[PDB]
DNA sequence: CTTTTCTTTTAAAAAGTGGCTG
RNA sequence: UCAGCCACUUUUUAAAAGAAAAG
């Protein structure tokens, strides 16, 4: 059990010291329990008596409410942790089955008492000092210090990795054909070796770990067909997770809306397209623990649709680097998209959603790429090579997009699909001013301290207008006034502003937004057959501007 | 074990606490290319392996440099650079050649390897720590630590300079005509020689660097079909400017008179007599935009006067070694880009452009990336420093592709921005 | 191995005329093309590189043209020197290939062949040799067919011919077909006949004789 | 200035290897952009690309012939060699050495060639020819413009002269191209003289084969 | 003859939650 | 009972961009 692997020199957060937390008198029976427990941990070198100089201390409680066989006695190193030097956790995430190759013989070995096998920095140990409170009668108590990695300590699962990985390298360099996917105390191994010849190889790896001190019992995955690795059930040719087990009716509390919402996300992996924006918005306002939200109807159907996607069973197929990955995208939410990363037609690999406004004035054109990019990097991570895309937009639409947008953008190898509520840019500010339309010189203003201000405009035929407003600002008016012009005008119009802000927002071609005004400005733009927007400096007096300025002011 | 030289104590800039950047996703190819090059260095112990106990970190990615040698790992030490101390050596110890721009040809020579020859301060070694990723996160990412002057670190050229110095002393001496410069992992060699005599004196230098301090540069693959190697050389004298300002129409309409003033009213910051008063006068009333064409010759005279001021040796410009440098890009047209580099705003010391070469390398990012690489180089050759880049693109985006279209040994500082239409005229 | 093809093999012209020669590639060659000229003498000068750039010294009259799998070479106003063979070349894929050039000959008014035949010489016969020669001198278009028929019209196996290059002067062409037959066949046969069929007249311009000797 | 002349064996037996040497001047096989190529135009056909020797020592051979041919150069001496092993009939031709050079990003052509060398491949041996006077015969004075003839049979070393009367008669003379007959060349030339001239004044045809050292004349 | 202040707006990062992992 | 992954929601942070103010 005790491991010969060298140790990691752990320290404490710079400029501190050990934990010196008080140790409450414990219940008589509690003492007795902890005694027997620590007495065993002592034989197991896990811990060893300390001398009367260790001012360090961590509390121990009694609670043996867990499983009847190796039922534990507990310590709280939260404070130790709070001082336990920071570590670089070393990881890019949890391995997903979509990145597993299709092998012949698979095996998933595990490791009991992991943290209880790797020796802790001998030099550091003087900080795991737990005093098992002695009975009232006996004045001096019983001291112990951990020698291995105490569970609950921050760097325990780290230092373990760094250690378990090492024990693995020497076995790996000696036979690069056997895959060994490691995660804490779950060792997954498989290779093209015959089911027999394969175990004749497990034997070797199963020895290596024990030589270093790693127990690998039969509490491991025995049946070849089922391999319950990382929540996933690895089958001869599919990966699943039967336990989709949703919070039935308990959606009675906002807290359960949390669990509900989040439960969907995970499900989304194998489970085809599922949105949550409706539910997700119900959580927005909450800050009360244990209360409920009067579920917005929008979510009742969404929950109804989604659930129908939760019942039906499905599966993700393994990935083979020969045949390549395609990333298909779909939109069905007011700004929500789905993506299917797959090799062959019907057989899905990993499936994911996307839902967000990476700003304020986004649009279905932006929210496309912003999904794509969200998928390449995510695929780069699970397979190594960028995937081909199938975007629900047309080729021309993209042509026009990037050819106009001054901001650089792109997308790698993308095909042309046509099975969705097709994405496309709504309006188009004409490159040239419409000859034979009103040149509505617009404007607005707002006194900093008034909290109010007037919007308005003048036209090529002297026609003036104005509208005072309250609760709005300088920036809000010039954009607001733009509205009046777009309104009071037909299908053709030339709108002259002196606000760089307005012009910018309007050029990007926003589909929607969180805002009401800016969106309404969009709405009109979506009807008007010809729109022109031109900027002119504000305080120099150019064109109908000098006048409009005098008006709205 | 590498150099019997004594390690030079390097402390970080006070208050700061070494790099703690995360390792962005890498492609298989890059992972392998990174794995290989990496281990052969531990073998030589250029760097050691390290566990979790080392909290600090910096990222690495490798780039497929099109040369007959091999790949190139690139640590993104931009972080640790700013976290790291100053170096009186990198400044006065490394002055900057005026004539580096004045030469007919300047070559870039990756004198990187001249670094392994010098060990890094033992106390400092925790900071220059990086970490290779792994496909689908198989096993955890193996972490390394530098034991010698690292590739791309504000210190590598400082500490190593007094050496690099003696190494070129023979060459710079027997080739006074030549102009050599050092900037990070690169040597900027420039001569006024015929291109073929240059391409032969570089290889002259690219060998002396060998018999001395085993400084191994890259062996580039030249070829036939579309000869890029023939372009590899850099010609700073051939460098132009950008006084393309002057607009020109016959049917001067409202819109055109306003656009001209908007653009001319702002230009008043980048030029002297930018008097656009009489121009404002022509658009006196609520005139119909799209048609009205006041041709007024009255303006025509002083419109030609303003045109005069727009093509000359700007008054106000000046390079303050002190202040930083800034470079601003804008997607200006079809595959065309433009740049302005300045210190104190609106008084840029140099403007230029970028037009993707005739070829099938159309990718909006790729151009921007490459573009940046060009603006960077000009700065190095000219003032001897590196501009900071305001990149007209979404951060989240550029982060997904810039590695795949970057070729330099170095990586400059950059932020993101979305500046509306004025920044293009 | 990009295959290069010069469709037009030999083209006709005149001092002043406008010549354009077509060259086609097996696949796109991204304007990686050069034009090579070869005088009747047998020397090859570079005409133009990049299917558009003029070599130095080369006159302006010469001009490149093309894009992709097709390109053309054009001579403004033809000149004396300019009457030569032209070689099209591509340098995209490395197996450098030239497409069988294009002959630029001087156009002339037609001219019937002046057929002339001669019987074997004792000089030759005194060794069994019986060489029947039939010079076909000065005639327009190389396009000219010969028929060597001995009693029975059979084209006796043993006829070698040698056609001259367009002479610079006359602009005519002259072919000389030489019929080889042994002494045993010389005496056996009755009469020999050389006949040239040309554009001149459908009338096969013949000439013959008979005179067995040994 | 820039020049390059090719030199070979002229004559090589079948199945035997040969080696053409090209000396050049002006440029250099040491300078970056330069190079030299070996083109091959076989007797009455288009030029063919064989191999390009590159400055960076990275020479390229034609896929059809690398199995029998190689290149190399001694820049020091400004020479460029071309070796071809186990030579066959078909290969017999004029071989050109040509200065190639990558000018810039897109420019690449064989800048300057040279007067090709003649490699002839054949078992055939040095054979002086035998000239036979081809007289009009079955016709005389029945032609104001009488054509005279003069056949030249069975010679190998291709170079052969044909002059009409010690070099007097030039106008109206056609000396056709030689042809292969039983591995020997056979040239047949012809002069046409006005009826007045031939009978009266003498008209002999002279053949000269430098290789065997035979100058020979023939009357009529 | 001009200049400091202080805003209005938008971006990108911290903080308890949630599902999952061991 | 700790550490990591992603997805949520409330805040801050800076800041850059403009804007207004003003003396």
């Amino acid at each position: 059990p005790i491991s010969p692997i060298e140790t990691v020199p752990v320290k404490l957060k710079p400029g501190m010291d050990g934990p010196k937390v008080k140790q409450w008198p414990l219940t008589e029976e509690k003492i007795k329990a902890l005694v027997e427990i620590c007495t065993e941990m002592e034989k197991e070198g896990k811990i060893s008596k300390i001398g009367p100089e260790n001012p360090y201390n961590t509390p121990v409680f009694a609670i043996k409410k867990k499983d009847s066989t190796k039922w534990r006695k507990l310590v709280d190193f939260r404070e130790l942790n709070k001082r336990t030097q920071d570590f670089w956790e070393v990881q890019l995430g949890i391995p997903h089955p979509a990145g597993l190759k299709k092998k012949k013989s698979v095996t998933v070995l595990d490791v009991g008492d992991a943290y209880f096998s790797v020796p802790l920095d001998e030099d550091f140990r003087k900080y795991t000092a737990f005093t098992i409170p002695s009975i009232n009668n006996e004045t001096p108590g019983i001291r112990y210090q951990y020698n291995v990695l105490p569970q609950g300590w921050k760097g325990s699962p780290a230092i373990f990795q760094s250690s378990m990985t090492k024990i693995l390298e020497p076995f790996k360099k000696q036979n690069p054909d056997i895959v060994i996917y490691q995660y804490m105390d779950d060792l997954y191994v498989g290779s093209d070796l015959e089911i027999g010849q394969h175990r004749t190889k497990i034997e070797e790896l199963r020895q290596h770990l024990l030589r270093w001190g790693l127990t690998t019992p039969d509490k491991k995955h025995q049946k070849e067909p089922p391999f319950l690795w990382m929540g996933y059930e690895l089958h001869p040719d599919k990966w699943t997770v039967q336990p989709i087990v949703l919070p039935e009716k308990d959606s009675w509390t906002v807290n359960d809306i949390q669990k509900l919402v989040g439960k969907l996300n995970w499900a989304s992996q194998i489970y085809p397209g599922i949105k949550v924006r409706q539910l997700s918005k119900l959580l927005r306002g909450t800050k009360a623990l244990t209360e409920v939200i009067p579920l917005t109807e929008e979510a009742e159907l969404e929950l109804a649709e989604n659930r129908e996607i939760l019942k039906e069973p499905v599966h993700g197929v393994y990935y083979d680097p020969s045949k390549d990955l395609i990333a298909e995208i779909q939109k069905q939410g007011q700004g929500q998209w789905t993506y299917q990363i797959y090799q062959e037609p019907f057989k899905n690999l990993k499936t994911g959603k996307y839902a967000r406004m990476r700003g304020a004035h986004t649009n279905d054109v932006k929210q496309l790429t912003e999904a794509v990019q969200k998928i390449t990097t995510e695929s780069i991570v699970i397979w190594g090579k960028t995937p081909k895309f199938k975007l629900p937009i047309q080729k021309e639409t993209w042509e026009t997009w990037w050819t106009e947008y001054w901001q650089a953008t792109w997308i790698p190898e993308w095909e042309f699909v046509n099975t969705p509520p097709l994405v496309k840019l709504w309006y188009q500010l004409e490159k040239e001013p419409i000859v034979g339309a009103e040149t509505f010189y617009v404007d607005g203003a707002a006194n900093r301290e008034t909290k109010l201000g007037k919007a308005g405009y003048v036209t090529n035929k002297g026609r003036q207008k104005v509208v005072p407003l309250t609760n709005t600002t300088n920036q809000k008016t010039e954009l607001q006034a733009i509205y009046l012009a777009l309104q009071d005008s037909g299908l053709e119009v030339n709108i002259v502003t002196d606000s760089q802000y307005a012009l910018g927002i309007i050029q990007a071609q926003p589909d929607k937004s969180e805002s009401e005004l800016v969106n309404q400005i969009i709405e009109q733009l979506i009807k008007k057959e010809k729109v022109y927007l031109a900027w002119v400096p504000a305080h120099k007096g150019i064109g109908g501007n000098e006048q409009v300025d005098k008006l709205v002011s | 074990p590498i150099s019997p030289i004594e390690t030079v104590p390097v402390k970080l800039k006070p208050g700061m606490d070494g790099p703690k950047v995360k390792q962005w996703p890498l492609t298989e190819e890059k992972i392998k290319a990174l794995v290989e090059i990496c281990t052969e260095m531990e073998k030589e112990g250029k760097i050691s392996k390290i566990g979790p106990e080392n909290p600090y970190n910096t990222p690495v990615f490798a780039i497929k440099k099109k040369d007959s040698t091999k790949w190139r790992k690139l640590v993104d030490f931009r972080e640790l650079n700013k976290r790291t101390q100053d170096f009186w050596e990198v400044q006065l110890g490394i002055p900057h050649p005026a004539g580096l721009k004045k030469k007919k040809s300047v070559t870039v020579l990756d004198v990187g390897d001249a670094y392994f020859s010098v060990p890094l301060d033992e106390d400092f070694r925790k900071y220059t720590a990086f970490t290779i990723p792994s496909i689908n996160n198989e096993t955890p990412g193996i972490r390394y630590q530098y034991n010698v002057l690292p590739q791309g670190w504000k210190g590598s050229p400082a500490i190593f300079q007094s050496s690099m110095t003696k190494i070129l002393e023979p060459f710079k001496k027997q080739n006074p005509d030549i102009v050599i410069y050092q900037y990070m992992d690169d040597l900027y060699v420039g001569s006024d020689l015929e291109i073929g005599q240059h391409r032969t004196k570089i290889e002259e230098l690219r060998q002396h660097l060998l018999r001395w301090g085993l400084t191994t540069p890259d062996k580039k693959h030249q070829k036939e079909p579309p000869f890029l190697w023939m372009g590899y050389e850099l010609h700073p004298d051939k460098w132009t400017v950008q006084p393309i300002v002057l607009p020109e129409k016959d049917s001067w309409t409202v819109n055109d008179i306003q656009k001209l003033v908007g653009k001319l009213n702002w230009a008043s910051q980048i030029y002297p007599g930018i008097k656009v008063r009489q121009l404002s006068k022509l658009l006196r009333g609520t005139k119909a935009l799209t048609e009205v064409i006041p041709l007024t010759e009255e303006a025509e005279l002083e419109l030609a006067e303003n045109r005069e001021i727009l093509k000359e040796p700007v008054h106000g410009v000046y390079y303050d070694p002190s202040k930083d440098l800034i470079a601003e890009i804008q997607k200006q047209g079809q595959g065309q880009w433009t740049y302005q580099i300045y210190q104190e705003p609106f008084k840029n010391l140099k403007t230029g452009k970028y037009a993707r070469m005739r070829g099938a390398h159309t990718n909006d990012v790729k151009q921007l990336t490459e573009a940046v690489q060009k603006i960077t180089t000009e700065s190095i050759v000219i003032w001897g420093k590196t501009p900071k880049f305001k990149l007209p693109i979404q951060k989240e985006t550029w982060e997904t592709w810039w590695t795949e279209y970057w070729q330099a040994t170095w990586i400059p500082e950059w932020e993101f921005v979305n500046t509306p239409p004025l920044v293009k005229l | 191995d990009i295959q290069m093809t010069q469709t037009t093999s030999s083209l006709s012209a005149s001092l002043g005329d406008r010549v354009t020669i077509s060259c086609s590639a097996s696949q796109d060659i991204s304007s990686y093309l050069n034009w090579y000229q070869q005088k009747p003498e047998g020397t090859v000068k570079l005409l133009i590189y990049y299917t558009s750039s003029l070599h130095s010294g080369v006159p302006s009259a010469f001009s490149g043209s093309g894009s992709g799998t097709d390109y053309s070479l054009t001579i403004s106003n033809l000149e004396p020197e300019d009457f030569a063979t032209y070689y099209c070349q591509q340098y995209s894929k490395f197996p450098w290939t030239f497409g069988g050039g294009t002959k630029l000959e001087i156009k002339r008014a037609d001219a019937a062949p002046t057929v002339s035949i001669f019987p074997p010489s004792s000089e030759q016969l005194t060794s069994g040799g019986a060489s029947v020669v039939c010079f076909l001198n000065n005639f327009y278009p190389k396009d000219i067919n010969v028929a060597w028929a001995i009693d029975g019209s059979a084209a006796a196996n043993g006829v070698l011919n040698s056609w001259t290059d367009q002479d610079s002067k006359d602009s005519t062409y002259s072919m000389s077909s030489t019929l080889t037959l042994t002494a045993d066949a010389y005496e056996a046969a009755n009469s020999y006949t050389c006949a040239a069929t040309h554009k001149t007249s459908t009338s096969p311009i013949v000439k013959s004789f008979n005179a067995n000797e040994c | 200035q820039i020049t390059l002349k090719e030199s070979g064996p002229g004559i090589v037996q079948p199945s035997q290897p040969f080696r053409l040497t090209c000396t050049f001047s002006g440029f250099s096989l040491s300078t970056s952009g330069i190079g030299v190529t070996w083109i091959r135009q076989p007797s009455g056909k288009g030029l063919e690309w064989l191999a390009t020797i590159w400055w960076d020592d990275d020479n390229r051979y034609n896929p059809s012939l690398k199995s029998r041919l190689t290149v190399s150069k001694d820049t020091s001496n400004n020479q460029a060699f071309l070796n071809m092993m186990t030579v066959e009939t078909a290969d017999t031709a004029i071989y050109y050495c040509a200065q190639s050079a990558i000018t810039s990003v897109t420019d690449s052509a064989m800048d300057h060639w040279g007067q090709g060398t003649s490699v002839t491949v054949s078992s055939a041996a040095t054979t002086p020819p035998s000239v036979y006077p081809l007289a009009p015969g079955s016709a005389a004075q029945t032609n104001s413009m009488v054509t005279l003839g003069c056949l030249v049979k069975g010679y190998f070393p291709e170079p052969v002269t044909v002059t009409w009367n010690s070099g007097s008669l030039s106008s109206g003379v056609h000396t056709f191209p030689a042809v292969l007959q039983s591995d020997l060349y056979t040239l047949s030339s012809s002069v046409t003289v006005p009826s007045s001239t031939w009978p009266s004044e003498t008209v002999t045809c002279n053949v000269a084969h430098p290789a065997s050292s035979t100058k020979v004349d023939k009357k009529i």
